[PDB]
């Protein structure tokens, strides 16, 4: 249905990589921001929502329009 | 109309040395190529200001030194002076 | 290095995870039926391995690992 | 120098759960450093802005703007505007309610602004 | 060989003392040497980058074609106008401020008529422009293109009575939104002999070289 | 009816109206103006009843680009016909102290 | 601009400010002296018979210079105290919310786009 599982996949590992890299923020805070976020992301059936939210995971991994550090 | 009327706490932003030219502050009675009367503000804020002005007036024959072609403020970007940019 | 270091290494990383119930954690623990995760849970118990062992574990074949039988083994071999 | 290291530093004693920072690019036109922090109750708020508020005024830059405390009234929200930094204190459903994290990491691209039609016109009936 | 002069620099028909117009365009030179001002028309697309002085002074760009050049000497504005997120904008920039950064001529043209204020009138598809747009290329010694787009209009009522003879307009049409009735009827406000009267023309053909010699001294200095 | 009308809005009677009508559970309304089911959106309800007796207006809406004059149902008309019919009782008997008597 | 019975076009995503009828809701009160409303002042709206405050972003009667001037009179609603009812907003709106004294960092936050 999405793009790729093995996509969608590498895009939540890199995500926690970027958290992970992160100095700022709370781990906490955004390893369950994220998971959360997964968790009710995931199970809709339509794939086209999720093919727009895995455009929308990829601009948010790029992070040209706004970068959380 | 036609009559004489004083506006107060006009200050000056430029002087043009070479045409003999003030930039007044705001707008001044009297329509376009008519005289006007200036002299020091006379309001009581304003009062003791004239200690580095000329006294009792400018002398460009004996003066030392010859004036800058614009005596500009400390506030207003000259037309040669780069594009600002704000901090 | 130590062939039981990395095993109870992997085995108390395994421990410290939270949601799942430690209740059959051996090196044959399959996570899809005894302790019912999805490929989100087996990624975030790499990344709960990988934060303070590893450095060197690639998707293309953690996504295949399944079992922290084959975790001992990767990390023996790659070491 | 006060930055957002300070910042950060002074939220830490004010035990600032869930600080959010976000690196607003210059396209934005907005800010630099935009936060998010969220307190336990609203005299928690009020004391966090009061402590940074004054630590800013106390350490330096005597020339730039004062900051005023922007939402007093308001129990659920605040906000503080410096010259290129912003912090909004607030609670966790007021943040649930209104989710900033990803109106400002996507611009556009957010849940709530693509449920939202981004421009309609009525036209005629029959 | 095309050389154009600039609007502001003709100033408007008066009593005012000359020297004032020649201290005015010394500045204005002094500023033009400083920031490259392009040339363009109404209706040529312009994207200005300026300075935002409360935004910490970040860079701001806008995109939007011209509908009016206004104003004189070191106030001269122009009219960008726009539809972003499907809601018109206008800004009228000052040339000579320093907060400009820059502007480009992203697409030089001339349209029918002086000024594009029925634009606001007319659908938003001749007004809606791309912000990203690339700038089209110029081929040097070439004539302006003219372009004769004729836009369609709302239905009325509108915010003025565009066919009226006063505003002149030719980029409208008016065929298509009004009755011949209603265009007989408009007829009446026409003023034939307002275009024959010949002690209302002004003359700047003797102006102009004057401008152009100062300018070309400023220039040379 | 011993208050004026339009100093309330004939918007906001309809929708209490059609409030009491469906609390009752008669549903006159339905069979008096063909319409399909019982209903509570009240928009709707007016838009199917000034399509049932022909009623377009004309007005002005308010959009990014300017105004725009578009035809749409007369629902000010809509409304005042169905406060007119339930008045004339066309709709049924109706009790609008149920719930004050009941406690 | 905007004063007393002058019809306003609510740009946020308000439940309230969502009209069915696509009717527009009118200015019953201008929190100002002089009554003219500019941008980022304060204003009652009498909106699906309710009395609620809202916040004037742009206007279509013209401004200074460098001011954006748009084609229609756009309000956000705000609270009795200040917070936003509406969760985000499309069209731009102008940065001089910044400069301007008052209660606005709530809307330039939940705003989404600038002119
Ligand atoms: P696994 O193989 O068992 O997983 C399969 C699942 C996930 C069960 C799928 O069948 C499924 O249900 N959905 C597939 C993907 C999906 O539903 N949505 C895509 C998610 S994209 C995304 O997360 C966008 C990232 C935005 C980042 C926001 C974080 C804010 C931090 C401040
Ligand atoms: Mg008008």
């Amino acid at each position: 249905a999405p793009w790729s599982r093995e996509a969608v996949l590498s895009l939540y590992r890199a995500l926690l990589r970027q958290g992970r890299q992160l100095r700022y923020t709370d781990r906490d805070f955004y390893f369950a921001s994220i998971r959360r976020e997964f968790r009710k992301n995931q199970k809709l059936e339509d794939a086209e929502a999720r093919e727009r939210q895995l455009e929308k995971g990829l601009v948010f991994l790029n992070g040209k329009l706004g970068r959380i550090i | 109309g036609n009559i004489y009327r004083t506006e107060y706490g006009l200050k000056v932003w430029r002087i043009n040395t070479k045409h003999n030219i003030i930039y007044v502050n705001g707008s001044v009675p009297g329509h376009k190529n008519c005289l006007v009367k200036v002299k020091d503000s006379k309001l009581p804020a304003y009062k003791d200001l004239g200690k580095n002005l000329p006294f009792p007036t400018y002398f460009p024959d004996g003066d030392e030194e010859e004036l800058p072609e614009d005596l500009y403020d400390e506030n207003v970007c000259q037309p040669g002076a780069p594009s600002i940019t704000f901090a | 290095l130590t062939l039981e270091g990395i095993q109870d290494r992997v085995l108390y990383v395994l421990k410290l995870y939270d949601k799942i119930d430690p209740e059959k954690l051996s090196v044959n623990s399959h996570f899809m039926k005894d302790l019912g995760l999805d490929s989100l849970d087996q990624v975030e118990i790499i990344m709960a391995m990988e934060d303070e062992f590893g450095f060197e574990i690639p998707d293309i074949d953690a996504e295949k690992l399944m079992c922290p039988q084959e975790i001992v083994d990767y990390i023996a071999d790659k070491k | 120098k006060f930055d957002i290291d300070m910042m950060v530093s002074l939220l830490r004693q004010e035990n600032a759960r869930d600080i959010c920072v976000i690196q607003v690019p210059p396209e934005m036109r907005y800010t630099d450093y935009f936060v998010i922090v969220s307190g336990t109750s609203t005299r928690h708020l009020h004391a966090m802005a009061f402590y940074v508020v004054k630590m800013y005024k106390h350490l330096k830059c005597k020339r730039d703007p004062h900051v005023k405390i922007e939402g007093k009234d308001t129990d659920d929200w605040l906000c503080v505007d410096f010259g290129s930094m912003v912090i909004h204190l607030m609670l966790p459903e007021t943040r649930e309610i209104y989710e900033l994290e990803k109106l400002w990491t996507l611009r556009s691209y957010d849940d709530q602004l693509a449920q939202i039609a981004p421009e309609t016109v009525p036209e005629d009936f029959i | 060989e095309r050389r154009f002069l600039s609007p502001e620099f003709i100033p408007r028909r008066g009593r005012t003392d000359p020297l004032k117009f020649q201290i005015e365009r010394k500045d204005m030179l002094e500023r033009r040497k400083v920031l490259h001002i392009p040339e363009f028309y109404v209706g040529s697309i312009l994207r200005v980058t300026t300075a935002d002085p409360y935004a910490s002074g970040k860079i701001s760009q806008f995109l939007g074609i011209c509908i009016q050049r206004s104003g004189r000497g070191l106030g001269a504005t122009f009219i960008l106008r726009n539809v972003i997120e499907g809601q018109g904008v206008e800004i009228c920039f000052e040339l000579y401020n320093p907060r400009v950064q820059e502007i480009q001529v992203v697409k030089l043209e001339k349209r029918l008529d002086d000024s594009l204020l029925y634009l606001r009138d007319a659908l938003p598809e001749y007004s809606t422009f791309d912000v990203n747009m690339k700038p089209v290329v110029q081929e040097p010694n070439q004539k302006v293109p003219v372009n004769e787009l004729k836009v369609k209009m709302k239905p009325k009522p509108w915010s003025k009575r565009w066919e009226r003879p006063n505003f002149n307009i030719k980029g409208i049409r008016f065929d298509l939104c009004l009755t011949e009735q209603q265009m007989k009827e408009a007829q009446k406000w026409n003023q034939p002999w307002l275009e024959f009267d010949m002690m209302r023309e002004y003359d700047t053909s003797k102006i102009e070289a004057a401008i152009w010699k100062e300018i070309e001294a400023s220039k040379r200095s | 009816g011993t208050v004026l009308d339009h100093l309330v809005g004939e918007e906001t009677m309809a929708d209490y109206l059609l409030y009491t009508l469906n609390k009752h559970q008669r549903f006159g309304y339905v069979q008096h103006y063909g319409l399909g089911s019982a209903c509570d959106n009240v928009e709707r309800v007016l838009k199917s009843v000034a399509v049932k007796l022909g009623k377009t207006q004309k007005v002005k809406v308010l959009t990014g680009t300017g105004n725009v004059n578009i035809i749409q149902p007369n629902y000010p008309a809509a409304a005042r016909d169905f406060l007119q019919t339930f008045r004339r009782g066309l709709l049924g008997s109706v009790m609008l102290d149920l719930d004050v008597l009941r406690g | 601009a905007i004063q007393k019975m002058t019809r306003v076009r609510v740009v946020d995503n308000s439940a309230l400010g969502n009209s069915p009828y696509h009717r527009a809701p009118r200015c019953i009160h201008v929190y100002k002296k002089n009554g003219v409303g500019k941008v980022g002042d304060q204003i009652l709206l009498a909106i699906k018979g309710q009395k609620k405050k809202a916040l004037i972003v742009g206007h279509c009667m013209p401004g200074p210079r460098m001011t954006p001037r748009f084609d229609s009179n756009n309000v956000v609603l705000i609270e009795d105290n200040g917070n936003p009812v509406g969760t985000r907003i499309k069209t731009p709106i102008p940065t001089s919310l910044r400069k301007r004294e008052g209660e606005y960092s709530k809307v330039l936050a939940i705003a989404q786009n600038f002119v």
